[PDB]
């Protein structure tokens, strides 16, 4: 009885959202607000906010009540 | 998120029969309440729904003028509480002067934006007893309305949506050479749908999608390949088509929308001013 | 009302808890703005190993919340000198809490109050992380949060600096605080203030330099300090595996970046290896 690692599985009734560690080699933070140093050092990159900003964007695009 | 969110799973309405349905259930119990209590007295459901729209628009001002400045995610979760509220619920029972308040005093609190009762009360544009009666009915209906929201409180707004939108058409669009032009407008629309009911039964996704196609359209800019190929909607032909029937349903909610009119909204003041001094 | 009030669990800071049936009932400023964002959050959250919120109701400005009842906390745990701590309960303690941490990140909700006390243990052995008082959602880059979150000893080294915005190494640190607690039953870094906190906390895993911390400086209220050496890990925690050491290492990386995610964590090799974490219904009852 050893434990496996298993993703979350939420289905988001919607198009796929690119991992964030891949948002910079894919370009999307081209376009987003640069992290300022003290953003930096706390822990706050420009990636959270432009993943979280796709996830709403996709979220629930393809659902019908 | 909104695809586990209680706005999805309880707030989200098949059809506008079905909200139609809710707004003459609540005016039809409280006539009868009315009638089990103790005429011209009551107002129709339709006229409910005129001074709604009206009192929306009211709390869409208030929030405009408000100091400090209300983000607009405040503004969208208060006019989400206004909705909801009546739809369950008739103005002759609560009064949407204040209910809008409290809506807004709510919403503050939900989002996190921290304001005291006596600035929040400043912005109101009355005498100082007129704005601490108001600051007392307000926070006597808070409770009422958290109840009538089903402790619902979390609202999903579709700015984030947009800004992803805007952010995945900058990345992968490249047709679309400054989808910056497409702000404004979209915007625009955007304000169009939140005057509608759109907000109960569509999602904020499809909702932010809708106003950049159409602003899009607008600018005479066509952008179905954006849905077909960068969402991969060639891989499933259904999905693309109910896509693109909730966008036209939505674009026809818009078309189809009637502003309130001063004389009628006047009259139905009158009317609803008599049926609360009434009871 | 519905539910009969049957024994009092205790006071708190903000509420008064009972048990009911079996559940667990929370009783000009308007409606107090912690339950406000307990309701909020709870409402739209539901995992095994997060507090569930059953029902609420009140009057007036008056409101009771309703839990699932939780047999006793991690803190009471720790403290029971009769109760010895294996490998594998502390894996599965540490598992549960891990696997609430991530759905909540996912969620992009950071905790902010964790520590062994707010995470309870029910008749069964299942975790939850409970009192949601301070939790909030991050990713948004035009909100402004603030520093003095946390219980100082759990608190991580980039809030003692001031940083108005962070992620989820807030949470995670405090994770590593409670592994410590776990190991060693007593709190990690007992720090009496705020420079008190982070002189423990240089003074046991060693002052960081622009090499592990490159924008460490920027900090609003960054000081400088003595350049401890700090105490290699396996000195502190002697009875610690290589995997467990590596799991503490990840997370207490003095960089918030770098600093290991629940996921990150959850795929490390001491959660897959030998042994087992502990089912819920062997897990020592106090
Ligand atoms: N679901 C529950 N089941 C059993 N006991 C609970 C439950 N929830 C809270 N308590 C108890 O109530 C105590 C008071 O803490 P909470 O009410 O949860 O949070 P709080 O109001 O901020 O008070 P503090 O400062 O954390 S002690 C807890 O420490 C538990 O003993
Ligand atoms: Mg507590």
């Amino acid at each position: 009885a050893l434990y496996e690692y298993q993703p979350l599985q939420i289905e988001t009734y919607g198009p796929h959202v690119p991992e964030l560690e891949m948002l910079g080699r894919l370009g999307y933070l081209n376009h987003v607000r640069a992290a300022s140093p003290q953003d930096l050092a706390g822990g706050y990159t420009s990636s959270l906010a432009c993943h979280r900003a796709l996830q709403d964007a996709f979220s629930g695009l393809f659902w019908q009540p | 998120m909104y695809h586990n969110s209680s706005q999805k799973r309880h707030w989200t309405f098949s059809s506008e029969e079905q909200l139609a349905r809710l707004r003459a259930d609540a005016n039809r119990k409280f006539r009868c309440k009315a009638v089990a209590n103790g005429d011209p007295v009551f107002l129709e459901p339709h006229e409910e729904m005129t001074l709604c729209k009206y009192y929306e628009k009211r709390l869409l001002e208030f929030c405009s003028v408000f100091k400090p400045a209300m983000p607009r995610s405040v503004v969208g979760t208060a006019c989400m509480y206004f909705k909801r509220f009546y739809l369950n619920n008739s103005v002759m029972e609560y009064h949407p002067r204040i209910i809008m308040l409290t809506c807004a005093f709510l919403a503050c609190k939900v989002d996190e934006f921290n304001v005291s009762s006596p600035q929040f009360v400043g912005n109101l544009r009355e005498s100082p007893l007129g704005q601490e009666k108001a600051l007392e009915q307000i926070l006597e209906y808070e409770l009422l309305l958290i109840q009538q929201l089903n402790f619902h409180l979390i609202v999903h707004n579709p700015y984030r949506p947009f800004e992803g939108f805007l952010i995945d058409l900058k990345t992968r669009y490249p047709i679309l050479e400054n989808p910056e032009i497409l702000r404004k407008t979209a915007d625009d629309f955007l304000n169009r749908i939140a005057l509608t009911d759109a907000y109960l039964l569509y999602t904020p996704s499809q909702i932010a999608l809708t106003a950049i196609l159409s602003s899009a359209s607008r600018a005479g800019i066509t952008m179905e390949s954006y849905l077909s190929e960068s969402l991969m909607l060639k891989e499933n032909r259904t999905c693309l088509s109910q896509l693109l029937d909730i966008m036209k349903s939505m674009r026809n909610l818009v078309k189809k929308y009637e502003p309130p009119r001063s004389e009628e909204v006047a009259v139905l003041k009158q009317k609803l001013e008599r049926c609360h001094s009434a009871e | 009302k519905r539910y009969e009030k049957l024994d009092f669990l205790g006071e708190g800071q903000f509420a008064t808890v009972y048990k009911a049936r079996i559940v667990a009932i929370k009783k000009k400023d308007g409606i107090n703005r912690t339950a406000l964002r307990e309701i909020k959050l709870l409402q739209e959250l539901s995992h095994p190993n997060i507090i569930g919120l059953l029902d609420a109701f009140g009057h007036k400005s008056n409101i009771s919340l309703v839990f699932d009842f939780m047999e006793t906390d991690l803190e009471v745990i720790i403290k029971d000198n009769s109760l010895v701590l294996t490998p594998s309960h502390i894996k599965a303690y540490m598992l549960m809490t891990l696997q609430g941490l991530e759905y909540l990140h996912q969620h992009w909700i950071l905790h902010r109050d964790l520590k062994p006390n707010n995470l309870l243990l029910d008749e069964n052995g299942v975790l939850k992380l409970a009192d949601f008082g301070l939790a909030k959602s991050f990713g948004s880059p035009n909100r402004a949060y603030t520093h003095q979150v946390v219980t100082r000893w759990y608190r991580a080294p980039e809030l003692l600096f001031g940083a108005r915005m962070y992620g989820v190494g807030v949470d995670m640190w405090a994770v590593g605080c409670i592994l410590a607690e776990l190991l060693l039953r007593v709190p990690f870094l007992p720090g009496d203030s705020d420079l008190d906190q982070l002189t423990r906390i240089f003074e046991t895993l060693g002052t960081p330099t622009e090499e592990q911390w490159p924008d460490m400086c920027s900090l609003p209220d960054y000081v400088t300090f003595k350049s401890f050496p700090g105490i290699p890990l396996h000195h502190i925690f002697s009875a610690a595996g290589d995997d467990l050491l590596d799991l503490i290492q990840g997370l207490f990386l003095f960089n918030p970046c770098a600093r290991i995610t629940a996921t990150q964590a959850l795929k490390m090799k001491y959660f897959s290896n030998r042994p087992g974490p502990t089912p819920g219904c062997q897990l020592p009852r106090p």
